[PDB]
C-alpha cells in the first residue's frame, strides 16, 4: 500500500521480536564478531586463499545459495563447483583449524543479527535529518549503510557499547548522502557546508535590518575571504534547477520548453551559409597554388588553427611569400569579381 | 537553388515517438514489404 | 557443515556445538520462498504457452460458465503470444532503456538558471537506488534492508 | 558538437564513419546525441506497471495467479510464493503456487519453535531450568517452575 | 482576531502577546516615482506589540515594520509593479443555511448548513425513515438527538414542544437506550467521530464547534444573525453557537434547523424554500474584503511562526526579533497584488 508504514512495522517488528539486551546480546555479538575476523585471517594464513574469498565462502553459506552469487555479483565464481571447493579445504581443516571454519559462519551469523537489532537505532536518527532533501526511505537506507559500516570498527576491547558508536558513523553516512545526493548538479561537501553557513549568516542578518541583507553584510559576517562576488556566486549554484516541464502561463495546459530556442542546429539561413561559402571557398583553393594556400586552408580550416610548423619542408620565408602573395591576389580578383565581399558573416 | 524542394525525411515527431515509446519497454520497428526491417533514425542507431 | 544450512536426511539444517560432540539438526526442508519480480520471472520463463493453450481449450468448451468464462479470457493473451509477435518472459524487467540526452536537456536559462527535461530527475532516482543496491549486497545483507530498497528500486523503475 | 569530437583528434567530415583511438566519437551532427540510447543494469529485477497495473493484469492472467491481489501482494512487499518445490508441512503439502506470510515464513527455516525466555533472578529459574535444559529432552508444555511457571510449549532438545 | 495569542502547557507558557493600536503613516517613495523606477507604492505599517510574562515583567517592543501594504489611487487603481493594477470584486454564497430538493429520489428535501472559511464544518441533515437519518459534518452521518441530549434537551421537553405540531418528532424519541444519559452523550458521540481517541476530554472539542474559530468572528450582530432571524429561528447568545463560562453549553442554533425542517416539511409556517440565486444568499466581495482575507491569512501565518519562537528565546526579552519576523506577511500579501488571479 503505502510503502513507509510497511518498513517501519517490518523492523520495528522484528526488534519487537528481538531488541537486543543492553550489554550481553551486543556483547555476545561483538565478540562473535571478532572471532571471526581473526578466524577468517587465521584461515587465509592456513589456506593462502585471500580473506576477501575466505570472507564470501562464509557468506553464502551463511547468509544465501547459489541464487545470491549469481544474480547480485555476475559471475566469476562458479555458483555451485566453485564456492563448493573452497568448503572442502575448510572442512580439511583439522581440529584446530576447522574451529575457525565454524567461528566465522557462528560468527558471521552474529553479525547480521548484531545488524538487525540496531535497525531501530539508525531510523530514530535518520528521522531528524529528514527535510534535507532525501526521502525517509532513502535516508534511513544511507544510514543503515552507516550503521554497517560501524560494525566492521567496533572494538569490543574498549568498553563502549555500540549504541554511541553507531551515532557516529551513522551520522557521517547520512549527512554524506545528503550533500552527495540531494541535488540534480552535484556540490561537494565543502561547498555545503559554506552554503549552509551563508544561509544561516543570511539568518542572522534578517534578525535586525528589516532589509534582507545586501551581498555586503553577508560577505562580511562570514568571515576573512568574504566578499559580493562570491556570495552572488554561492546562492546562484544553491538554486536548485527549475523543471523544464512545469504548468505555465495560465496553468491550463502550458509545458515550459517549446519556449527555449535551440543554437547548434543550423537555421536554414546558416545551412544556405556553408553551402555557398563552402563552394566558393572550393573554387578558390582549386585555382591556386596547393602549397602555401592548403597548407593555410589544412592549417586553418582542417585541424587547429605556426607559421615554420605550418609548411612542410620550405621554411618560413616562402611561406610569407606565399601566403601574402596568394591571399592578396586571390582577395584583389575577388575584389573584381564580387561574391565575397557580401560578408557571408 | 531553385531546386524543386527534396522529398521529406522522417518527421522528429515521429522519431521523438519512437525512442519515447523505446524508453519503455515496448519496441517498436518499422518494416519492410516482406516483413523486414528498413531505417527511419538514418544511421545513428546502429552501434558504435 | 558447519552451523548455518546442511541437508543430510528429510530434516535439512545444521548448528554445532563443540562442547559435547553435538550435532545440533533442525528439520526443515529446502523451500523455495520468493517475492519481488524475481519470483514472477522464474514462473514466466517455466510456463509453456502450448501447454496451458491446450488446457484452455477443454476448460473453455467441456464446464459450466463459471470456470471455463475465465478460461476464454486467459485464453485471449496466451494465443496471441504464441500467434506471432513475441513471447512473454520479456514482460519483466532487468534492463531499463533510458531515453536520449538531448531529450531530457539540461539547459541554460538566466543569471544562469538552468532547464532540465523532469524526466532526469526520476532517472537519478533509479540510479541512485539501483547503486545502493548493489552496494547494499555487497557490503553484507541485512534482509529487511535489502528489501526496503528493491521496494523503492520498483516504485521507481514505475 | 557538429561533427568535431569530445578532445578533437579528428575534426572535419572526410573520415566521418571513424572513431577516436583514444577517447570514442562517430560523428554526425548532436543529433546523435539526441538519438542514441543507454541502460541501466538492474540489481534485482522488478517489473513494468504498464502490465502489472492494467485492469486485466497481463501477468495476472497469464500466471494464474489472484490476478489483481496475489501480484500486489508478492510484487512491492515480501508476501512469498513457494516457486518450485517446499517439503515442509503447514498442515497440508507444499503449495505448488500458493502464498504465504513472514510469520509462518520465519516458523518454517529456522525450526518449528523459538523460545527464548530468560529467567528473572539468580536463583530461582536458573536452577529449575538448568537441571532439566542440557541432555535432557523437554517434551511439550514442560512446566519450568519458578518465576510464575516458564512454559515450554513446544518440541524436542533445549 | 489572531494577536492575542495564548499558548499555556507543554513545558513553560501563560504567553500573553496583545495588539494595542495599529499604524502607517510614511510611503516609501511616490506614485510617479513608483513608475519610472519599478517599485510598488506600499505605505509601511507597524503597530504596538506587548507580550506578558508568567514571572514579573511585560516587555513592549513598540514597533516591528512588517509588510508593506500597497495603497489606493485617488481614482481608485493601484501601482503594483511598474503598471496600475484593479482588484475585481467577486460572487459567492452567503454563509448561511438553506434547504434544497435531495439528488434522486423524488421523495423529500434535505438541509444544509453552509460555514465558510473552508476549514470549518459543512452540515446537511436528510431523513432515510426504514431506520436512519443523516447528520453529516465532514462526511459519515450520525442521530439529530444525541447532540441535542448532549447539550441538555431532553426526550420529552423536545418532542412535544418542538414537534407536537411535528409527527418527524418520533424519529428524535426513537433510539432512547442512549438518550437516557446526559454528559455520557458527550462522549459518546467523541466516540462516534473516528481515530481512536481518549474518552476524556472534558470540554475541549465541543468548544471547536462551540464559540472560537471554526464558527466565525464576522461581526456580532449582522453578519450571520441576519440569516437567522429572518430565515429562521430567532436568537444567537455569542456570535455562531457559542459558551465556555459553565462547560455546559447553549445552542440556540442547533434546534431552530430542525425545527424549521419540522416546519418546511409540515406546511405554511411560511414558504420555506430558498432560491439560492436570490442576492440576498449571493454576496459581492469589495476590495477591502479581498485584501483583509490575504492580510490575515498573513497573520496566521506569521503567528504560527511567533509560537515556535516562544519556546526558543532564552530568557525574557524576546519581544522584537524573538516574537515578529516579516518574512511571511510579505510574500503573503505581496503574492495577491502581484499574482492574484
Ligand atoms: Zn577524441
Amino acid at each position: 500500500k503505502i510503502s513507509t508504514s510497511d518498513p517501519v512495522r517490518q523492523y520495528l517488528h522484528e526488534i519487537g521480536q528481538v531488541p537486543l539486551l543492553t550489554l550481553e546480546e551486543e556483547v555476545e555479538l561483538a565478540r562473535k564478531v571478532e572471532e571471526g575476523m581473526e578466524a577468517i585471517k587465521k584461515l587465509s594464513e592456513i589456506t593462502g586463499l585471500d580473506p576477501d574469498l575466505i570472507r564470501e565462502v562464509v557468506r553464502a553459506k551463511i547468509l544465501g545459495s547459489a541464487r545470491v552469487r549469481h544474480i547480485p555479483g555476475l559471475k566469476e565464481t562458479l555458483d555451485p563447483k566453485t564456492v563448493e571447493e573452497i568448503d572442502q579445504k575448510l572442512k580439511s581443516l583439522p581440529k584446530e583449524h576447522k574451529r575457525y571454519l565454524h567461528i566465522a559462519r557462528e560468527g558471521e551469523a552474529a553479525r547480521q543479527h548484531l545488524i538487525e537489532a540496531n535497525l531501530r537505532l539508525v531510523v530514530s536518527i535518520a528521522k531528524k535529518y529528514t527535510g534535507r532533501g532525501l526521502s525517509f526511505l532513502d535516508l534511513i537506507q544511507e544510514g543503515n549503510q552507516g550503521l554497517i559500516r560501524a560494525v566492521e570498527k567496533f572494538e569490543y576491547k574498549r568498553r563502549f557499547k555500540f549504541s554511541t558508536y553507531a551515532t557516529w558513523w551513522i551520522r557521517q553516512a547520512i549527512n554524506r548522502a545528503i550533500a552527495d545526493q540531494a541535488r540534480t548538479i552535484r556540490i561537494p561537501v565543502h561547498m555545503v557546508e559554506t552554503i549552509n553557513k551563508l544561509s544561516r549568516t543570511a539568518r542572522q542578518l534578517q534578525q535586525e535590518l528589516g532589509r534582507e541583507p545586501t551581498y555586503e553584510e553577508i560577505a562580511e559576517a562570514m568571515g576573512p575571504g568574504w566578499d559580493a562576488k562570491r556570495v552572488e556566486e554561492t546562492l546562484k549554484i544553491a538554486q536548485e534547477p527549475v523543471s523544464l516541464e512545469t504548468p505555465i502561463g495560465d496553468e491550463k495546459d502550458s509545458f515550459y520548453g517549446d519556449f527555449i530556442p535551440d543554437e547548434h542546429l543550423p537555421s536554414p539561413v546558416d545551412a544556405a551559409t556553408q553551402s555557398l561559402l563552402s563552394e566558393e571557398l572550393e573554387k578558390a583553393l582549386s585555382k591556386l597554388s596547393e602549397r602555401e594556400a592548403m597548407v593555410l586552408k589544412l592549417r586553418k580550416g582542417l585541424i587547429d588553427g605556426e607559421e615554420v610548423g605550418a609548411f612542410f619542408g620550405v621554411t618560413r620565408e616562402r611561406i610569407r611569400q606565399i601566403e601574402n602573395k596568394a591571399l592578396r591576389k586571390l582577395k584583389y580578383h575577388e575584389s573584381r569579381t564580387r561574391k565575397l565581399r557580401d560578408f557571408l558573416d | 537553388k531553385g531546386e524543386d524542394v527534396p522529398e521529406p525525411s522522417v518527421p522528429e515527431s515521429f522519431r521523438v515517438l519512437v525512442k519515447e515509446l523505446q524508453a519503455l519497454a515496448l519496441d517498436v520497428q518499422t518494416l519492410d514489404e516482406k516483413d523486414n526491417p528498413v531505417d527511419i533514425f538514418e544511421g545513428l542507431a546502429s552501434k558504435r | 557443515a558447519d552451523g548455518g544450512k546442511v541437508k543430510s536426511d528429510v530434516y535439512g539444517r545444521v548448528e554445532v556445538d563443540l562442547v559435547r560432540n553435538v550435532v545440533r539438526v533442525v528439520e526443515s526442508y529446502d523451500i523455495d520462498a520468493r517475492m519481488g519480480a524475481e519470483a514472477i520471472q522464474q514462473l514466466l520463463k517455466e510456463l509453456d504457452l502450448e501447454a496451458l493453450e491446450k488446457e484452455l481449450l477443454e476448460e473453455m468448451k467441456h464446464p459450466s460458465r463459471a470456470r471455463r468464462a475465465k478460461a476464454r479470457k486467459r485464453l485471449e493473451v496466451v494465443r496471441a503470444f504464441l500467434d506471432s509477435g513475441n513471447r512473454p518472459e520479456w514482460m519483466i524487467l532487468e534492463a531499463v532503456p533510458v531515453l536520449p540526452p538531448d531529450l531530457r536537456p539540461m539547459v541554460q536559462v538566466d543569471g544562469g538558471r538552468f532547464a532540465t527535461s523532469d524526466l532526469n530527475d526520476l532517472y537519478r532516482r533509479l540510479i541512485n537506488r539501483n547503486n545502493r543496491l548493489k552496494k547494499l549486497l555487497a557490503q553484507g545483507a541485512p534482509e529487511i534492508i535489502i528489501r526496503n530498497e528493491k521496494r523503492m528500486l520498483q516504485e521507481a523503475v514505475d | 558538437k557538429d561533427y568535431e569530437c569530445a578532445c578533437g583528434k579528428y575534426k572535419r567530415q572526410r573520415f566521418e564513419g571513424k572513431v577516436c583511438e583514444r577517447c570514442g566519437v562517430e560523428v554526425t551532427k548532436s543529433i546523435v546525441r539526441r538519438y542514441r540510447m543507454g541502460h541501466i543494469e538492474l540489481a534485482t529485477p522488478a517489473a513494468h506497471i504498464w502490465f502489472v497495473k492494467d485492469v486485466p493484469s497481463k501477468i495476472g492472467t497469464l500466471l494464474d495467479l489472484s490476478a489483481t491481489e496475489l501480484e500486489q501482494v508478492l510484487y512491492f512487499s515480501k508476501y512469498i510464493v513457494l516457486d518450485p518445490k517446499g517439503a515442509i508441512l503447514n498442515g497440508v503439502p507444499v503449495e505448488k503456487r500458493q502464498l504465504l506470510t513472514d510469520e509462518e515464513y520465519r516458523e518454517l527455516r529456522y525450526g518449528k519453535q523459538e523460545t527464548y525466555p530468560l529467567p528473572p533472578g539468580v536463583d530461582a529459574l536458573v536452577k529449575d531450568g538448568e537441571e532439566v535444559v542440557k541432555g535432557q529432552e523437554l517434551a511439550p508444555g514442560v512446566v519450568s517452575r519458578l518465576d510464575g511457571v516458564a512454559l515450554y510449549r513446544f518440541p524436542r532438545r533445549v | 482576531e489572531t494577536f492575542p495569542i495564548e499558548e499555556e502547557d507543554k513545558g513553560k507558557g501563560g504567553l500573553v502577546l496583545d495588539f494595542l493600536e495599529y499604524r502607517l503613516g510614511e510611503p516609501p517613495f511616490p506614485q510617479d516615482e513608483c513608475r519610472e523606477k519599478d517599485l510598488t507604492y506600499q505605505a509601511p505599517l507597524y503597530a504596538r506589540l506587548q507580550l506578558i510574562h508568567k514571572d514579573t515583567g511585560l516587555i513592549k517592543e513598540d514597533e516591528v515594520f512588517l509588510g508593506h501594504i500597497p495603497l489606493m489611487t485617488e481614482d481608485g487603481s493601484f501601482i503594483i509593479n511598474g503598471a496600475d493594477r484593479v482588484i475585481v470584486s467577486q460572487i459567492h454564497r452567503s454563509p448561511g443555511v438553506y434547504f434544497t430538493p435531495d439528488p434522486a429520489r423524488p421523495g423529500r428535501y434535505i438541509a444544509s448548513i453552509i460555514p465558510l472559511p473552508k476549514r470549518g464544518p459543512w452540515i446537511d441533515l436528510e431523513v432515510e425513515p426504514n431506520g436512519v437519518v443523516s447528520m453529516k459534518v465532514n462526511k459519515r452521518k450520525f442521530p439529530l438527538v444525541l447532540l441535542l441530549r448532549v447539550l441538555g434537551y431532553d426526550q420529552e421537553t423536545l418532542a412535544r414542544e418542538l414537534g407536537a405540531y411535528g409527527e418527524l418528532v418520533q424519529g428524535l424519541m426513537d433510539e432512547s437506550v442512549f438518550a437516557m444519559r446526559p454528559e455520557e452523550a458527550l462522549i459518546r458521540l467523541f466516540t462516534l467521530l473516528r481515530p481512536g481517541d481518549p474518552p476524556k476530554r472534558d470540554k475541549a472539542v465541543a468548544y471547536v464547534y462551540g464559540l472560537i474559530a471554526d464558527p466565525r468572528r464576522y461581526d456580532l450582530g449582522e453578519a450571520g444573525r441576519y440569516k437567522a432571524e429572518e430565515k429562521l429561528g430567532i436568537r444567537l447568545s455569542g456570535r455562531t453557537l457559542a459558551r465556555f463560562e459553565d462547560g455546559e453549553f447553549k445552542d440556540e442554533v442547533f434546534l431552530p434547523t430542525l425545527r424549521y425542517l419540522f416546519a418546511l416539511t409540515a406546511g405554511v409556517p411560511g414558504h420555506e424554500v430558498d432560491d439560492i440565486d436570490h442576492l440576498g444568499n449571493r454576496r459581492i466581495r469589495t476590495v477591502g474584503e479581498l485584501m483583509t482575507d490575504q492580510f490575515r491569512v498573513g497573520l496566521a501565518r506569521l503567528a504560527r511562526g511567533v509560537r515556535e519562537r516562544m519556546l526558543m528565546g532564552s530568557e525574557d526579552s524576546l519581544t522584537p526579533a524573538k516574537l515578529v519576523n516579516s518574512r511571511p506577511l510579505e510574500a503573503a500579501i505581496r503574492e495577491f497584488f502581484s499574482r492574484s488571479q
